[PDB]
């Protein structure tokens, strides 16, 4: 028993991407796009609107960051959305 | 918490016997009328600061320029005739 | 009080439970055998004696 090595003794307890990408599509924008009337459009477009989205997404969600940290909440709801939306001229209701 | 949900019910029922309504739009309801409230209850309070000093006036004139005068006309009168009919 | 002592039992221990066939094997499949541990045993043993 105590003489000689074998695996019986469990063990003593060890160890054993978070870069992401950005999304959206080019039929979301071709779909976006028959919703705002346009009859026909060039192939440079959905360049310059993933530009709008990465110039204004970003922007509302580090005044929402900060404004729910100035909450001293450590979680994020959905009416701290409304003020940010208030403060840049586009209010939304039903939140 | 006490909602609003009641006095908007009955001002519908009061307007639609027979028309219904959505959650959504209960919500919608709610926001509009609270942010309403608030922006001219902040207006009145500036024309407060306003004047050099610390009424009903005040509110009748801040509703007089925060929304467009055809019905502002209709919402002064209709709320000094409330203010009549709350005298007595 | 004065009775005359516990004369009935005899010290009865029938199984309740087994020391370690129990544990090893009752019935098969080795109770509770999670094989992940029957592997570790099979593994340790094919190894120890392949050398």
């Amino acid at each position: 028993s105590g003489r000689g090595k074998g695996g019986k003794g469990l063990g003593k307890g060890g160890a054993k991407l978070r870069d992401n990408i950005q999304g959206i599509t080019k039929p979301a924008i071709r779909r976006l796009a028959r919703r705002g009337g346009v009859k026909r459009i060039s192939g440079l477009i959905y360049e310059e609107v993933r530009a709008v989205l990465k110039s204004f997404l970003e922007s509302v969600i580090r005044d929402s960051v900060t404004y729910t940290e100035h909450a001293k909440r450590k979680t994020v709801t959905s009416l701290d959305v409304v003020y940010a939306l208030k403060r840049q001229g586009r209010t939304l209701y039903g939140f | 918490k006490e909602t609003y949900s009641s006095y908007i019910y009955k001002v519908l029922k009061q307007t639609h016997p027979d028309t219904g309504i959505s959650q959504k739009s209960m919500s919608i309801l709610n926001s509009f009328v609270n942010d309403i409230f608030e922006r001219i209850a902040t207006e009145a309070s500036k024309l407060a600061a306003y004047n050099k000093k610390s009424s009903a006036r005040e509110i009748q004139t801040a509703v007089r320029l925060i929304l467009p005068g055809e019905l502002a006309k209709h919402a002064v009168s209709e709320g000094t005739r409330a203010v009549t009919k709350y005298s007595s | 009080r004065t009775k005359s002592n516990e004369s009935r039992q005899h010290l009865r221990r029938p199984l309740k439970r087994p020391p370690l066939l129990e544990q090893i094997i009752s019935g098969g499949l080795r109770p509770k055998l999670t094989t992940l541990e029957k592997s570790q045993l099979d593994w340790a043993s094919y190894v120890d004696r392949a050398g």
